[PDB]
């Protein structure tokens, strides 16, 4: 796509699942299970401002979801939960 | 000749030994599990990968797999605390 340097697609949103956490916990299934109604509304965005970049959602449990669905870019050590956006909405100075 | 004086010895002893894997088969059963990484401490928390540091550097990251297994010498039954203390009564990796 262009305005986009990746291949991306509009079907379906893309999760991350950080190593250090294991997908298929109880934890994590419970969150994989409710986020999956946030899809509909992610194209419903993406559908009245077609120039929309990515829209994600940071779990508290450490998955983040994002649209649209892009393959994730040495070893991953990236966490929703540490990167400068979430902290700042997490609490105040 | 010698083995047929001594056999007393040894009976009392392989009895001694006995009620002492016992024992430890008593105090140790399946305690001596742990994980690959010092982090999770129960097998429903053992599982997926992890992030090791090499030599205890923080800058040399590796990614390895998180395994629940048992140690080498246990008291899980009769014949494992047997075999754990023939080998401390061998004055041998006793310490560990
Ligand atoms: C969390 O996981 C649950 C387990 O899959 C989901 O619950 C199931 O959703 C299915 C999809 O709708 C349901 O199937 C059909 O649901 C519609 C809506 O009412 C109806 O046609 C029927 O109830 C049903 N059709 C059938 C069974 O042929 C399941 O009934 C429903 N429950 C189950 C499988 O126990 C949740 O949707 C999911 N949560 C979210 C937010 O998606
Ligand atoms: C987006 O912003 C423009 C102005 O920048 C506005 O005219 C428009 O109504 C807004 N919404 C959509 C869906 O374009």
């Amino acid at each position: 796509d262009a305005n986009f340097g990746r291949q991306i697609s509009y079907q379906h949103a893309a999760v991350h699942i950080p190593t250090d956490i294991y997908e298929g916990s109880t934890i994590v299934l419970n969150e994989l299970n409710w986020t999956s109604a946030l899809d509909e509304v992610f194209k419903k965005n993406r559908e009245e401002d077609p120039s929309l970049l990515w829209q994600v959602f940071g779990s508290a449990t450490g998955l983040a979801r994002y649209y649209p669905a892009s393959p994730w870019v040495k070893i991953d050590l990236y966490d929703v939960r540490r990167r400068p956006w979430y902290i700042q909405g997490a609490a105040s100075p | 000749v010698a083995i047929r004086t001594i056999g007393n010895i040894m009976i009392v002893t392989t009895l001694l030994q006995f009620m002492f894997a016992c024992i430890g088969v008593q105090l140790f059963k399946g305690k001596f599990y742990r994980c690959t990484d010092e982090a999770k401490s129960n097998p429903e928390e053992c599982r997926g990968l992890f992030i090791l540091y090499k030599d205890g550097d923080v800058d040399s990251p590796v990614v390895r797999e998180r395994i629940w297994q048992n140690s080498d010498f246990n008291f899980d039954n009769v014949l494992s605390a047997m075999m754990a203390l023939f080998t401390v009564s061998t004055f041998e990796g006793w310490p560990a």
